[PDB]
């Protein structure tokens, strides 16, 4: 009896049904064409899912792994090259970037500069790290489940 | 000698002492407030609404 | 009950006077102040030192921080 | 039963044996005034706090404005709000002098009174930490975020204990609501535990500044100390009110006049003065986990003092080497406090680790060592 | 930002005056009672 | 505590019953002081020396009979109420303490 | 040479309990050993320590000290309790050791 | 003192009111409501806190916060039931406690 | 004064929540006093006669 009541009460404090309901989001890769960045709402913060053309994935390989503050090549960030999924928040002071623009074609944080490439890495600017890459995976050649 | 008078009439009998504190408080409040407010307003001439109020107080439109 | 069990005391006499027969704050100059000085003196060289050292450290670190925000002309001497 | 009803009555008897006929050393100084202040301080917080809670709304969408409505519409809400917020600092100022006094006069040799004391400090800290989050301003949110995220640094059971505390994935409404509950509850635990604190204390009675038995000279609490404390109360109360009435926001971050925004990190996320020193020690150890332990240890270190006493004498009154070491430590703390308010950059970074290092050394190694050495110089 | 601004200050005035008055009074009283211990004299008279 | 208590009663709530009896005691007392030739001589020697004459029991009694509650209260108040007393204590006196506490026992019944 | 002596005499004045008219042994923290030791003191040495201590407490509350003339001098400080205290500890260590064996 | 149950400043209190405390050998079941009342109290406070961590005191959100607690909070519905019904158990108990005292002149 | 206005409204709800959170604690506190007085005499028993003979 004790084990149960405690179990029940303790658990009453963990995330509730409504909250877990937004725990994760599933996006359809079919709605996102290449060369076009689509942003969705995940956990109150913007979620970046850009369809990388075979062209953009190239500009990517051409990146000096040991010439960036947060040293990481596309390899370590994504999974499917044509697919990049980031957490739309500048790693500096929590602002939301702007895709396609910037000195590296990726994203630009209009707060203090912080330029991010097409792979979401801090280039020119104050930001310390590169846009965060959250947990996820794929399901069928058209669905992805972030979170 | 007020001190003696005071002691005898006011501070000796504990019942009269309380009475003195109570009636003493009432008078102290009335006075203390008036004085403080006076010091505050003087130190702030022409700044308070009390002062400028007359300009729009039935003298406009 | 804590009064009467405290200690075994023998042969000590004490004299005291009602509060109404004496002055509340007596001999301010002949006794009070001299001692206030006495006390201050006796302690100053124990307390003051580490606070003074703390100050300097503060002062240095503060100023040193601002100096590092200023520009060093020797970075633009051949920038034509 | 007994002649006077002050000794027979089951209740008055309790009031009497702890505030009237209670034996107190004839020579305790002002440093012994902080106990009552702490107590009075506590009643004041609870009183103002309740008055504020009757107008607050614990909901992200209404917190900030409920507080504003309280200041702008409620009769004297602004005053009550000031008193409560500033009352917190008075509380910590008092607790630090209370703690100091005990360290300098070896009061901690009263182990249980000491230990309950450390628990009082800890509870108090938690109380303010949750209270601060309530107005839901920028610093309210980010402090809440920064500090609760630390637990995710504990191995395996980390990311969970955290998502359990928040009630979700980030400091959000479910966190605010449980913090209000906690903030309402802890002060009572404090009052309760204070009764225990004074109970153990009364087993021995008070210590005194010369640290030698004062049974040879004891005086009744009333009127001696009842008067001395009331005087102490008015003397501290003056700076308090002067601050809370003339410079209401001196000690507070302006960033907290901006409604919390999860998408905007403030430039300088620093705590209220009373937590600065700890925040400094925290950042002294780069490594999420080490820094945490260092933080824990910083306050928990207090539980070891009683066992690190080597002197043959109780107080530091007649121990000049210990006295400078003692004031060195105090100064040490001012510096950590200062470091806690600065960014994480040179020279502050190095100075930080020094002060943090010296802090633990002074208490773990020097104090016990100088103490022994001093014993030898008395030919003991 | 803070409408109470004026009332708050007017209040600070009242608080200081009263504070000054009460603190002095209580200091005297504290002293008056303690006078008994402050002036107290003792002597050790063993049957020596 | 009890003792000082009784003094406060004297100043504030004496009863005719109490004085009535107190007077009979006091009479038998003055009379008992003239029980023998030495004790009557002691009285004479003293009276003259102190009052500048002799006071007969007949007189003492006239004065003693005029005393009543209302009177006792006024006198005691005049000599005891709120006065700062003189205290002498000898022996294992640790439990008796503070002149202040004793002084405060000098007022309010 | 006379270094140890220079130092001790120095610390002795540095501390300053003598300004209260206290003997070094008067300032000892009263733990268990010291409490037993005090029970063995002869009636007269006990009442003397008692007065010295009560005197110091009165000076403390008064925020005064003794006139320089009355200060206990380094070389005139009588280690009245040290002898007893040492035996008390010796007796304890005997017992402690014997209950182990 | 020999056993730490009597010497310790705290255990001593626990002992003199729940262990070595003198009780009549013949008290009946009507003397059981005191403890129940007590236990009952600890239960209310406990469930009450658990509920207060999900309630919102605002006319526009009160009703629904309670509903959100029952529908989304893990066992909120249980906790809610227990608290609400616990109130009655409390009163039932208090009335029997009061009765018992009137019938046996405990009020003396 | 009790409603905080002219009718039972939000200002009343908020103060009631505060009161509802507070009182249980006063109860627990007062219960300690209840049991304290009680222990002075000890429990009464169903026969209403001194039970010192059998405790
Ligand atoms: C307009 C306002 C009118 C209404 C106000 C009503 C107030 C009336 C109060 C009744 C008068 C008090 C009677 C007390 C009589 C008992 C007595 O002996 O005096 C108190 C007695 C003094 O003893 P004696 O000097 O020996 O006097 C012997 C007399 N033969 O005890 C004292 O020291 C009391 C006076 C000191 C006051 C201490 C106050 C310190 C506190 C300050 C903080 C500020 C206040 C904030 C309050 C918090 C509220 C949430
Ligand atoms: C902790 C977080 C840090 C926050 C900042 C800390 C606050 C810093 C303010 C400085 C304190 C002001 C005190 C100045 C008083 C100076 C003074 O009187 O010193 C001398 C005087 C001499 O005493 P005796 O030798 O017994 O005299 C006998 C013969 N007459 O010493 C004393 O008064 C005793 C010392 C007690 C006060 C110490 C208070 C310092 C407070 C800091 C807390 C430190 C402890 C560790 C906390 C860990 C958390
Ligand atoms: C809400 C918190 C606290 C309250 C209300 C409180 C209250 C008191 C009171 C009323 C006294 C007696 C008067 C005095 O000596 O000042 C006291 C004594 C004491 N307290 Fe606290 N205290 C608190 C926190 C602490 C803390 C944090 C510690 C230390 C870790 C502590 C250590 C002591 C000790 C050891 C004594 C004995 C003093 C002596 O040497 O005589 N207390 N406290
Ligand atoms: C140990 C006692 C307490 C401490 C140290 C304390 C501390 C605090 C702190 C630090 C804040 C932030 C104030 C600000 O800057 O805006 C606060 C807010 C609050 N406290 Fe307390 N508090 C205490 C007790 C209480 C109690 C007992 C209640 C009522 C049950 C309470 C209710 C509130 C409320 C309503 C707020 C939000 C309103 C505001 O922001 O001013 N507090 N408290
Ligand atoms: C939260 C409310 C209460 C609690 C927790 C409480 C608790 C207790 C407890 C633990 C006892 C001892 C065991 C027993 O005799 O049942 C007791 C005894 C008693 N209580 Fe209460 N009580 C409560 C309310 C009241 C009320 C409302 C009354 C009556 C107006 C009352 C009258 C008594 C009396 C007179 C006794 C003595 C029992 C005897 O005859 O031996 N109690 N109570
Ligand atoms: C003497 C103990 C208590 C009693 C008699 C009691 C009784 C009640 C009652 C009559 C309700 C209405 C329940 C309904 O039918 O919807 C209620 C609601 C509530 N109580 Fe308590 N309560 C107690 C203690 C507490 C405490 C200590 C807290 C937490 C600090 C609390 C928090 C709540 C909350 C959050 C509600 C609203 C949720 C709901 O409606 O179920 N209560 N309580
Ligand atoms: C709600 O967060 C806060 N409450 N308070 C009162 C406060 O100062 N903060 C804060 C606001 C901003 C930055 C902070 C950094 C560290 C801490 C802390 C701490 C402990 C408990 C470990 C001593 C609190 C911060
Ligand atoms: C808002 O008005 C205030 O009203 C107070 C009276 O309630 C005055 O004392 C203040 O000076 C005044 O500014
Ligand atoms: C140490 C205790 C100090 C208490 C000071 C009490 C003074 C508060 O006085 C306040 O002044 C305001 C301005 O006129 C008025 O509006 C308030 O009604 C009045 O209560
Ligand atoms: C029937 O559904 C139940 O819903 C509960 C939700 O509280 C779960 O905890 C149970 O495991 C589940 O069986
Ligand atoms: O009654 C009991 O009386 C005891 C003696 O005072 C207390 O210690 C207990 O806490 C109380 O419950
Ligand atoms: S927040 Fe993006 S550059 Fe500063």
């Amino acid at each position: 009896a004790a084990k149960n009541v405690v179990t029940q009460f303790i658990s009453s404090l963990s995330a509730s049904a409504d909250v877990l309901a937004l725990s994760k989001i599933e996006i359809k890769l079919s709605d996102i064409p290449e060369g076009k960045n689509v942003a969705f709402k995940w956990r109150g913060k913007p979620l970046f899912v850009r369809h990388r053309t075979q062209a953009e994935i190239n500009q990517e390989a051409e990146v000096d792994v040991s010439k960036l503050r947060d040293p990481q090549h596309d390899l370590d960030r994504v999974k499917k090259p044509e697919w990049v999924i980031l957490v739309g928040v500048c790693t500096h002071l929590g602002c939301v970037p702007i895709a396609n623009s910037g000195d590296f074609g990726g994203y630009y944080c209009p707060c203090h500069g912080s330029h991010y490439d097409a792979s979401g890495r801090i280039r020119k600017g104050p930001a310390p790290y590169n846009l965060e890459v959250p947990t996820y995976q794929f399901v069928g050649d058209d669905l992805v489940v972030v979170g | 000698a007020l001190l003696r008078q005071a002691y005898s009439a006011l501070f000796r009998r504990t019942s009269t002492f309380a009475l003195t504190v109570v009636l003493g408080a009432v008078l102290f409040e009335r006075a203390f407030d008036q004085g403080a407010d006076a010091i505050f307003e003087h130190l702030n001439e022409g700044k308070l609404w009390k002062h400028i109020k007359h300009k729009y107080e039935a003298s406009e439109e | 009950i804590h009064f009467g069990n405290l200690a075994r005391v023998r042969h000590i006499i004490t004299y005291s006077l009602s509060p109404f027969e004496q002055r509340a704050i007596p001999n301010i100059f002949s006794d009070a102040l001299p001692n206030v000085w006495r006390r201050f003196s006796s302690q100053v060289f124990k307390v003051a030192p580490p606070f003074l050292g703390a100050y300097l450290l503060y002062s240095w670190g503060t100023q040193e921080f601002e100096r590092l925000k200023r520009k060093n002309p020797a970075d633009y001497e051949n920038d034509q | 039963m007994a002649p006077n009803i002050r000794k027979s009555h089951p209740l008055l008897k309790m009031i009497n044996n702890s505030l009237i006929d209670l034996p107190a050393p004839s020579n305790i100084s002002a440093w012994w005034n902080f106990g009552s202040l702490l107590a009075v301080c506590l009643m004041t917080q609870i009183l103002t706090g309740l008055l504020l809670a009757m107008h607050y709304t614990a909901d992200t969408s209404l917190a900030f404005s409920s507080v504003a409505h309280t200041c702008r519409n409620v009769q004297y809400g602004w005053l009550i709000r000031n008193l409560h917020a500033n009352g917190a600092s008075f509380f910590f100022i008092c607790i630090f002098l209370h703690i100091g006094r005990g360290l300098y006069y070896g009061s901690y040799l009263y182990k249980e009174t000491w230990n309950t004391g450390v628990i009082l400090l800890l509870t108090l800290m938690a109380t303010a930490f949750v209270g601060y989050v309530l107005p839901w301003g920028q610093m309210s949110f980010w402090g809440a975020t920064v500090i609760t995220n630390l637990f995710s640094a504990i191995p395996y059971i980390g990311h969970t204990l955290v998502e359990w505390a928040w009630g979700g994935f980030s400091v959000d409404n479910p966190t605010l609501t449980r913090f209000f509950a906690l903030h309402f509850l802890l002060p009572f635990a404090i009052a309760g535990i204070t009764i225990i604190h004074l109970t153990f204390l009364h087993e021995s009675g008070s210590n005194n500044p010369l640290g030698i038995s004062s049974d040879s000279d004891k005086i009744p609490f009333h009127p001696y100390y009842s008067f001395k404390d009331i005087l102490g109360l008015t003397l501290m109360l003056t700076p308090f009110l002067t601050l809370a009435l003339f410079s209401p926001n001196l000690l507070g971050d302006p960033e907290n006049f901006t409604p919390a925004n999860p998408l905007v990190t403030p430039p300088h996320i620093k705590p209220e003065w009373y937590f600065l020193f700890a925040y400094a020690i925290l950042r002294s150890i780069p490594n999420k986990l080490g820094g945490v332990l260092a933080l824990a240890a910083s306050v928990l270190i207090l539980f070891l003092i009683p066992f690190l006493h080597k002197s043959k004498q109780r107080t530091m009154t007649f121990r000049p080497l210990s006295q400078t070491l003692f004031w060195l430590l105090v100064a040490n703390l001012l510096i950590l406090t200062w470091i806690g308010s600065q960014p994480v950059e040179h020279p502050f970074i190095i100075i930080g680790q020094m002060a943090s290092l010296s802090y633990f050394t002074i208490l773990l190694i020097l104090f016990p060592t100088i103490g022994t050495l001093e014993n030898k110089m008395l030919n003991y | 930002a803070e409408p109470e601004h004026d009332q708050r200050k007017r209040m600070g005035l009242k608080m200081l005056l009263i504070s000054a008055l009460l603190t002095s009074l209580l200091y005297y009283m504290k002293r008056h009672k303690w006078s008994v211990l402050k002036s107290r004299k003792m002597a050790y008279r063993p049957p020596k | 505590f009890c003792a000082q208590g009784e003094w406060m009663r004297l100043c504030t709530s004496t009863t005719e019953s109490e004085v009535k009896r107190a007077k009979n005691h006091l009479r038998s007392a003055m009379v008992a002081q003239l029980d023998g030739t030495t004790p009557v001589c002691e009285t004479i020697g003293s009276h003259l020396l102190n009052y500048g004459r002799r006071i007969s029991l007949e007189e003492w009694d006239s004065r003693i009979s005029a005393v009543d509650a209302r009177m006792v209260r006024d006198v005691c108040s005049k000599y005891i109420y709120d006065k700062c007393p003189a205290l002498a204590a000898v022996g294992p006196i640790e439990q008796l303490l503070d002149y202040n506490r004793i002084r405060s026992g000098m007022y309010w019944i | 040479g006379r270094l140890m002596d220079r130092i001790r005499k120095w610390y002795y004045n540095a501390a300053g309990f003598n300004k209260y008219g206290l003997m070094r042994d008067d300032t000892l923290y009263e733990d268990d050993d010291v409490k037993e030791a005090l029970k063995r003191l002869p009636e007269d040495l006990y009442n003397e320590r008692m007065f010295r201590i009560k005197r110091a407490l009165d000076l403390s509350l008064k925020h005064r000290i003794l006139p320089k003339e009355q200060w206990v001098k380094y070389e005139e400080d009588k280690p009245y309790l040290e002898p007893y205290l040492k035996e008390v500890i010796r007796e304890r260590l005997e017992r402690e050791a014997w209950n182990k064996k």
